[PDB]
């Protein structure tokens, strides 16, 4: 909503797990015993 | 089962990723004619398999 | 940005492959009509043998 | 009669090179048209 | 007289195909005298 | 080929 005020573009039609991790990684987590929720993601996303 | 056809198509997907690698780096790597070597197309024929 | 890099070098192999398609092509029709005059210049050779041996026969 | 001979062997013999020649041209041709087809393939492959 | 000229034809088509042949195999032997005489300079040099 | 174009000639 800031950056809306503020007129920063950003791009609204994508998902933060999507947009900082690539999809090997994703599957190499799966493997890696990671749960599939998007807040595991996000927590995988961080501690890397 | 499901777990099993969930595993095929997280690996189906690998094989996309990798075939879009492949492609890009085939595509990028030649710096010449692409028309006069036979191992692009025998890789393509294989891309395209 | 590397993306983009990528993707124009393949984009001028597109237009090179069809440029090489379009040569080939008149290559290809050309390379015909050679083997067309051989082929012509190749039965007049073979008439001109005949003619040869029908005169060495009368003389 | 010798000499119709030997020119008749002389002409065979021209014969036979513009045959090679022709020949030669005619396996450059298939060479190309299978190389046409294939870069048909791709033209189409690489379309998509 | 409409046969005569098809045998003709097919003979002269047999022909060509008999000359492309023998000038492959022309082309062939020309290879291997290239062969050869390169072997014939290597035994030389790596008999020394 | 050259018996057979003396043949066609000659019919």
């Amino acid at each position: 909503h800031h950056l809306q005020q503020a007129n920063i573009q950003f791009r609204t039609d994508i998902a933060r797990t999507e947009y900082l991790s690539n999809a090997d990684e994703r599957l190499r987590w799966q493997a890696s015993s990671l749960p599939a929720d998007d807040l595991c993601t996000e927590n995988a996303i961080m501690l890397k | 089962k499901r777990s099993d056809l969930l595993k095929l198509q997280g690996e189906f997907q690998l094989r996309l990723r990798q075939l879009e690698k492949s492609l890009l780096q085939a595509l990028n790597e030649v710096k010449g004619r692409i028309l006069d070597d036979d191992t692009i197309i025998t890789t393509l024929e294989n891309l395209k398999r | 940005e590397e993306q983009q890099m990528h993707l124009n070098v393949g984009l001028r192999k597109i237009k090179e492959t069809v440029d090489q398609v379009e040569e080939l092509r008149r290559d290809l029709r050309i390379k015909s009509q050679e083997l067309e005059v051989k082929n012509a210049a190749a039965n007049d050779k073979l008439k001109k043998m005949v003619k040869d041996q029908q005169e060495a026969e009368k003389k | 009669i010798r000499d119709l001979e030997a020119s008749i062997a002389r002409y065979k013999e021209e014969y036979a090179v513009l045959i090679s020649e022709a020949q030669a041209i005619k396996a450059d041709l298939a060479a190309v048209e299978a190389k046409v087809n294939r870069s048909t393939a791709l033209l189409k492959s690489l379309s998509a």
